[PDB]
RNA sequence: GUGAAAUCGCUGGAGUGGAACCGGAGACAGUUGAUUACGCCGACGGCGUUGGCUGCUCGUUCUAGCCCGACAGUGUUGCGUCUUGCUGGCGGUAGUGGGUUCGUGGCGGCUAGCGUACGUCGGUGUGAAAGUCGACGACGUUUCCGACCCGUCUUGAAACACGGAUUGCGGAGUGCUUGUCUACUGCGAGUCAAAGGGUGUUAAAACCUUGCGGCGAA
RNA sequence: ACCAUCUAGUAGCUGGUUCCUUCCGAAGUUUCCCUCAGGAUAGCUGGAUCUCAGGCAGUUAUAUUCGGUAAAGCUAAUGAUU
RNA sequence: CAACGUGAAUGCGAGGUCCAAGUGGGCCAUUUUUGGUAAGCAGAACUGGCGCUGUGGGAUGAACCAAACGUGGAGUUAAGGU
RNA sequence: AAUCAACUAGCCCUGAAAAUGGAUGGCGCUUAAGCGAGAGACCUAUACUCCGCCGUUGCGACAAGGUCGUAACGAGUAGGAAGGUCGUGGCGGUUGCGUUGAAGGCUGAGCGU
C-alpha cells in the first residue's frame, strides 16, 4: 500500500512551470477577494503554508471567509455517495478569480440592461434566452471560379 | 465494416465542400463518383475518402449535392478496365482487372465479387482508385479478349437441369447432352 | 447542438433519421397516445389533443402533426405531451443490429430511410 | 357452462394440481404443494421441462370464481332455518347439507328445501 | 489462505444505487468559522439598527 | 423488459385509521366523504391528522391556544386541533376560545368553559364549517418529545449534542473518557 | 375398541429391447352432466379488432433510350478518304418512350386468430332406461416435445463432495429480567400507584382505599 | 481407572432449523480489533411513514478551468549510447 | 423599503426522520495493467455480468451472442439458421 | 505466336508423432451440404405489437374493514414486510350437529393460484 503523506503524489502538481520560476508577481495580491466569490485553486509550490490539499487542486470554491492574507473557501469533495462542502483556509497564492461567475453576471447585466432599454423604448420585450446552434439554413453555393476539382483515391507507392 | 451489400451496386456523384470560415470565406469544391449500396453509404465513403485526402472532415465539412447516375445506354456491351488498391493479410497492393458488362456500376460490382472470390478481399479493404472503359483492342487480359471475336461460338456442354415444381421421384431418364 | 451529441451517445442502441410527411401523419393516426395525467390514453378524438395542447391553439391532429414537422415555438409540450410510440416489429425483420447502417446494419442515423423502416413498423 | 344469471363462461386456467416436486418418488414426501427452498432446486430456479409453480397470474375469473360446474355456488346448511338464506337469491346458490346431519333431519331439511323451491347438491343421500 | 485482497469493483454502483446527494442550498447562509472580529462588528451593528 | 425502478412504486399510506375506536373510524368515514366532496384541502388535512398516530399527534397547551386567538383577526374563528388540548398552569387569564377538538382535559375544559369559550367535537364542526370558513389549524409540537432527544447525530461524534442511553446520571455514568480534555480527547 | 403407512400374498386388466419416475399436448379406456323458448355443443354468414398474402392504377424525384445532326473510332457485311454495320462521347427532343423513387395517394382479390351492431341453421336434452349429445379424463395405457437427485457448504454440485434403505409418531428462536423504538388504549403537568388495609362465599376474582413512593415537571 | 454430581460445562467450528401466496430486494467493500473461518463500524437493503407541490439528473449545451498519460522530443536539460 | 418578473436542451414531483435484517470467502469477460517462462496462476483500474437467473442460439457449458420472466392466444422478429 | 525472369497472395499440399474405439455434434457432402462475395424468400424466444384473464402500484367514482373504473407494471438467493372465510390446540363468549351414527380411517363429485 502507498504511503498517506500530504504531498504524496505531487511531484509535478506542485511543480513551478518551466521557466516560471522565482519571484511571485503582486497582482496575485493586489487582486480582490470578497466572500461569495467563486475561486479557482491551484497549489503554487513556491509557498508552502497554507496550502491546499492536493485532493483540491483544480477544483473551483465559494469563499465564506476572508482573513488578512488567506481566504476560507467552500469546496465540494466527493467521499462514496455524497458530497461534502469542505471548508478549507488557502493562502492568496493558491487562488485565482474565477471567470465562469463573472460571465453569468456580465450576461444577467446585459439581459436586465436589454429588458429596461426596450420597455422605456417601448418595444415588444426581446428574447434573452440562450438558445442550442440550430442547424444551417439553406443557402446557395456558386461555382464561379470555383469549379469542382473531381478527386479520386490514391494508389499505393513504397514509401522506403 | 462497410460492405458491398445489394445486387447491382449503385453509382453517386457527390460534391461537397469544407464549410467557408472567416480566414477562408470561400473554399474549393470537390466531387466523387462513389459505387454504393444507397446514398448514406455514399456520403459516408465521401467523408472518408475526401477526409484522406484533404484536411476536412464530415464536422467541418458539408455535402453540396448527392446524385445518382444512371448508365446513359444499357443496350450496348462494354469492356471496363478497374484499378484499384487493396489490402491482403499482409500488405498493400495495386490491381488492375477488366470486366465485360453493359453498366459500369455492373462491372464494379463484378470487381467487388470477384475480388472477394479469388483473394478472400472484403469491401473494408478495396478502395477503387478508377474505373473507365477500354477499347477492345487496348485491353490486356485473357479471359475478356477471348471474346473479342465476331465469330465466336460454342455449345453448353453438360447440362443439369434442376426440376423445379414436381415431385422428386421420376422414371423419365435424365439428359445432359443436347445436340 | 444539444441533442445531437446524445444522438452520437446511444448511436449502437438506436435506429433514427429524417422523418417525411406520411411518416408522421402515420405514427400519430395509427399510434397516437397522450399523458393524460400519467395516463397512456389513445387518441381517438381531436377533443383529446385540445384539452391538453389547446392554450397553445393546438387543437387537432393535423395541428399537432404541423407542430412536430415544422418544429414550432411548442415543439417540446407538443412531442412531450405524446407517449413514447410503441411500435411493432417490422414486417420483413431487421438486417444486423449489431452494426451501424453504413456497415450494411440497422443501428445509426438512416437519414430519409427511417421512413422506409417505418411503413413496415407502424 | 355460464354463471348462473348472466352470460359469462367459465374458463378455468389450469386444470391439473400443482403437486409438490418429488412426491411421486417419496412416500414421506405428501402432494400437497410446498414451495421449494432449496439453493440448486431446479423446479424453483424454473429450468424447462420443470413442474410450474402456483402464481397469482394462475387465478380464475373474478365473476366465475368459486362456481361449481353446474353453475351456481355452494352454501352449506345444517338445519331447516339455515335454509332461509339460500331464498332470495336461489337462482345463483345451491343448498348442500353437512356431512354431520342425520338421516333423521336430512329428511325435513330435503322436504322443506322442495317446497321452498331451493336446489341441493347431496338431497338424495344417507336414506335409511 | 490469503485473505487482503482489496478492491473497488462495487462500489461505484452502490455508491450510485441511492443518487449522489449534493450539498444543501443554505450551507452559505451560516456564519460559522468566520473572522471572530467580523462576527463581533455584526453582532454590534445588529444589536443597534432602529426598527422604526 | 422495459428499463424502470420499482423500488419506490409503492407508498406507504394510512387509508384508514389504525385504531379500532369505533367513534374514530367514524370520524374518519365523515371526513373522508367531506375531502372527497368538497374537495377542500382543509378536509383532506384533517381526514390526515385523524388517520395518523398518536406519535404526530402531540398535546396543544391552553396557552397556544390562547395565544392564537389574541391575534389580530383570530378573535371569532374556530380553533381546530386534532391534539389533546391540555391546562397550563403558568397562564393567567384565558380568553373567550372557541375549540373543536378530539379531547379536552377537565382543567383545560373548566377554564375554557369558565371564560365564556365554546368546546365543540369534529362532527360538530362538520356542520359549523363545512368547508373549514374561518377556522385556525393548530397542532402541538411534534418534535418536543424525550426520544427525539436521543435521535441525530451519535453522541461521541463532533459537534453532537444528542443524548445519550444512559442508565443513570451522575459522574461516574459515562462523563470521563472522550467527553473531557482530561481523559484522553473530548468531541 | 379403532386398526393408518411402509412391506407383503391372491384374482382380473394392461404394459414390458441396458433404469423407473416426471411437466406440457392430444387419443383411447373410463367417469360424469344434460329445461316455441332456453341450456350443452358444432357449421355458414355479418359486424368489431389485430392481422398475413397478393394485384392493378394514377402521380412525384433523378434519368434515359428510340429518333435527328456532325465528328472520332472499329470484334464489321458486300464488292479500301468505298459501302453496309457497330461503338463513343457532343449537340438536339418535336414525337415516342421505358428504368428509379416514393406518395398526409385511388381501386381491388384470397384468407387467419380473438370477441359478439347480430343473423340463417343443424345435432342433443324435459319420466324412465337405453342410445345420443357435452365436459373431464384425475398417480391407467399409448404417442410427440421437454426432462440429471434432493438438502447443504460453496465463486462454482447431477457430481468421482457430505446426509439420505422404507414408513409412522416425536423433533428445534422459548421464558424471564432490563433497555430502546414503533403501533394501539386511558388520563394528562401529571400519571401509576407498592406493600398494606377494608370489604367480597359463583372469596386466589371483582370493588373501594395512599400528607408519604416510582417516573415526569430543572 | 471406574461411578454419580457440578453439567443442558464452553465452542469465533460442523449439522439441522417444520404452511401458502403477494410486494420490495442485497453483500463479499471502508476503518479499528492477538484480527486473518470472527466481530464492531460505514456502505448496500426492508418497513413505518411524515412534510410539502420545481428543483433536481451516472445525459447534453454554453462559459471557465484542472492534469503530464498516449503520441512527440533527445539536431532542448538529466541519464544512457554508435 | 420601491421597481423589474423566471434568462440553455431533454426528462422528471421533491425532501425529512426513525427502527432494523442479511452481508463483510467472491468469481468471470472486453479494454488497461504488475509479478511470473507460463498457467483454468497471483495482484489491481473502469464497466458489465454470474453469484441471486430462467428463456432462443453457440451439439454440450455459471459467465459467450440475443434477450431478462404473471397466466394464455394471434402476429412479427433478435442472435442463430433452412 | 507469344515467350522469359523475379516477385507477390488466395485455396490446396509438406512441415504435422501417443497411447480403450471416436468425433465440422452425427450421417454424410466434391459445378458441395466446402471456401469468399452477394440476392430473394423462409424458420424460430418467456423479446416487440395487439387481444383476454389474475394480481400489484398510482389515480379516481360511489352512502364503504366495500364495490367499481382506469393506466402502467409483474425476474429473484440472503433478507424484510403484507394478506391468509390456510391449518393445529386451549380459554372467555357466541352458532349448531350428534347411537336415525361424532372423532378417527380408506377413497368417487367438486372448489381454491
Amino acid at each position: 500500500t502507498n504511503s498517506k503523506g500530504l504531498r504524496r503524489g505531487t511531484r509535478y502538481m506542485f511543480a513551478r512551470d518551466f521557466r516560471k520560476h522565482g519571484v511571485e508577481h503582486l497582482s496575485t495580491y493586489y487582486t480582490q477577494y470578497k466572500r461569495g466569490d467563486l475561486v479557482d485553486i491551484k497549489t503554487n509550490g513556491a509557498f508552502q503554508k497554507g496550502m491546499p490539499f492536493k485532493a483540491y487542486h483544480g477544483r473551483t470554491g465559494r469563499i465564506f471567509n476572508v482573513t488578512r492574507g488567506a481566504v476560507g473557501i467552500i469546496v465540494n469533495k466527493r467521499v462514496r455517495g455524497n458530497i461534502l462542502p469542505k471548508r478549507i483556509n488557502i493562502r492568496i497564492e493558491h487562488i485565482k478569480p474565477s471567470k465562469c461567475r463573472t460571465d453569468f453576471l456580465n450576461r444577467v447585466k446585459s439581459n436586465d440592461e436589454k429588458r429596461k432599454a426596450a420597455k422605456s423604448a417601448g418595444q415588444p420585450v426581446p428574447a434573452l434566452k440562450r438558445l442550442p446552434v440550430a442547424p444551417r439554413g439553406a443557402h446557395t453555393v456558386t461555382t464561379q471560379n470555383n469549379e469542382p476539382e473531381l478527386l479520386a483515391p490514391l494508389r499505393f507507392e513504397i514509401v522506403a | 465494416p462497410t460492405k458491398a451489400l445489394g445486387e447491382t451496386l449503385n453509382e453517386y456523384v457527390v460534391v461537397g465542400r469544407k464549410i467557408p470560415t472567416e480566414k477562408e470565406p470561400v473554399t474549393p469544391i470537390w466531387k466523387m463518383q462513389i459505387f454504393a449500396t444507397n446514398h448514406v453509404i455514399a456520403k459516408s465513403r465521401f467523408w472518408y475518402f475526401v477526409s484522406m485526402l484533404r484536411r476536412v472532415k464530415k464536422a467541418n465539412g458539408e455535402i453540396l449535392s448527392i446524385k445518382q447516375v444512371f448508365e446513359k445506354n444499357p443496350g450496348t456491351v462494354k469492356n471496363y478496365g478497374v484499378w484499384l488498391k487493396y489490402d491482403s493479410r499482409t500488405g498493400h497492393h495495386n490491381m488492375y482487372r477488366e470486366y465485360r458488362d453493359t453498366t459500369v456500376a455492373g462491372a464494379v460490382t463484378q470487381c467487388y465479387r470477384d475480388m472477394g472470390a479469388r483473394h478472400r478481399a472484403q469491401a473494408d479493404r478495396i478502395h477503387i482508385l478508377k474505373v473507365q472503359t477500354v477499347k477492345a483492342e487496348d485491353t490486356k487480359r485473357a479471359g475478356i479478349k477471348m471474346f473479342h471475336d465476331a465469330k465466336i461460338r460454342f455449345p453448353l456442354p453438360h447440362r443439369v437441369t434442376k426440376r423445379k415444381n414436381l415431385s422428386v421421384f421420376t422414371t423419365a431418364r435424365q439428359n445432359t447432352h443436347f445436340a | 447542438k444539444a441533442t445531437l451529441p446524445l444522438l452520437r451517445i446511444i448511436e449502437p442502441y438506436v435506429a433514427w433519421g429524417y422523418p417525411n410527411n406520411k411518416t408522421i401523419h402515420d405514427l400519430l393516426y395509427k399510434r397516437g397516445y397522450a399523458k393524460v395525467d400519467g395516463n397512456r390514453v389513445p387518441i381517438t378524438d381531436n377533443t383529446i389533443v385540445e384539452q391538453s395542447l389547446g392554450k397553445f391553439n393546438i387543437i387537432c391532429l393535423e395541428d399537432l402533426a404541423h407542430e412536430i414537422a415544422t418544429v414550432g415555438p411548442h415543439f417540446k409540450e407538443a412531442t412531450n405531451f405524446l407517449w413514447p410510440f410503441k411500435l411493432n416489429n417490422p414486417t420483413g425483420g431487421w438486417t444486423k443490429k449489431t452494426n451501424h447502417f453504413v456497415e450494411g446494419g440497422d443501428f445509426g442515423n438512416r437519414e430519409d430511410q427511417i421512413n422506409n423502416l417505418l411503413r413496415k413498423m407502424v | 357452462v355460464h354463471v348462473s344469471g348472466t352470460k359469462v363462461k367459465v374458463v378455468k386456467k389450469k386444470l391439473t394440481k400443482f403437486k409438490r416436486h418429488e412426491s411421486d418418488r417419496y412416500r414421506r414426501v405428501a402432494p400437497s404443494w410446498r414451495k421449494p427452498k432449496g439453493i440448486d432446486n431446479r423446479v424453483r430456479r424454473r429450468f424447462r421441462g420443470m413442474r410450474a409453480m402456483p402464481t397469482i397470474g394462475h387465478g380464475s375469473d373474478r365473476r366465475t370464481r368459486f362456481v361449481l360446474p353446474n353453475g351456481y355456488k355452494k352454501v352449506l346448511v345444517q338445519n331447516v332455518k339455515d335454509l332461509d338464506m339460500l331464498l332470495m337469491q336461489s337462482y345463483k346458490y345451491i343448498g348442500e347439507i353437512g356431512h354431520g346431519v342425520s338421516a333423521k333431519s336430512r329428511k325435513g331439511i330435503v322436504e322443506r328445501a322442495a317446497q321452498l323451491n331451493i336446489k341441493l347438491t347431496n338431497g338424495n343421500a344417507r336414506l335409511r | 489462505a490469503k485473505s487482503k485482497n482489496h478492491t473497488n469493483h462495487n462500489q461505484n454502483k452502490k455508491a450510485h444505487r441511492n443518487g449522489i446527494t449534493k450539498p444543501k442550498k443554505h450551507i452559505f447562509l451560516s456564519m460559522k468559522g468566520v473572522d471572530a472580529k467580523f462576527i463581533k462588528n455584526l453582532r454590534f451593528s445588529r444589536k443597534n439598527n432602529k426598527r422604526q | 423488459g422495459i428499463d424502470i425502478n420499482h423500488k419506490h412504486d409503492r407508498v406507504a399510506r394510512r387509508t384508514a385509521p389504525k385504531s379500532e375506536n369505533p367513534y374514530l373510524r367514524l370520524l374518519s368515514k365523515l371526513y373522508a366523504f367531506l375531502a372527497r366532496r368538497t374537495g377542500e384541502k382543509f378536509n383532506a388535512i384533517v381526514l390526515k391528522r385523524l388517520r395518523m398516530s398518536r406519535r404526530n399527534r402531540q398535546p396543544l397547551s391552553l396557552a397556544k391556544l390562547a395565544r392564537a386567538v389574541q391575534k389580530a383577526g383570530n378573535e371569532n374563528k374556530t380553533v381546530v386541533t386534532l391534539s389533546t388540548v391540555t391546562d397550563d398552569a403558568r397562564l393567567y387569564t384565558v380568553p373567550k376560545i372557541s375549540v373543536a377538538a378530539l379531547h379536552v382535559t377537565e382543567g383545560a375544559r373548566a377554564r375554557i368553559l369558565a371564560a365564556g369559550g365554546e368546546i365543540i367535537t369534529l362532527d360538530q364542526l362538520a356542520l359549523k364549517s363545512p368547508k373549514g370558513e374561518n377556522t385556525v389549524f393548530l397542532q402541538g409540537p411534534r418534535s418536543a418529545r424525550e426520544a427525539e432527544k436521543h435521535f441525530g447525530p451519535a453522541p461521541g461524534v463532533p459537534h453532537s449534542h444528542t443524548k445519550p442511553y444512559v442508565r443513570s446520571k451522575g459522574r461516574k455514568f459515562e462523563r470521563a473518557r472522550g467527553r473531557r480534555a482530561s481523559r484522553a480527547y473530548k468531541n
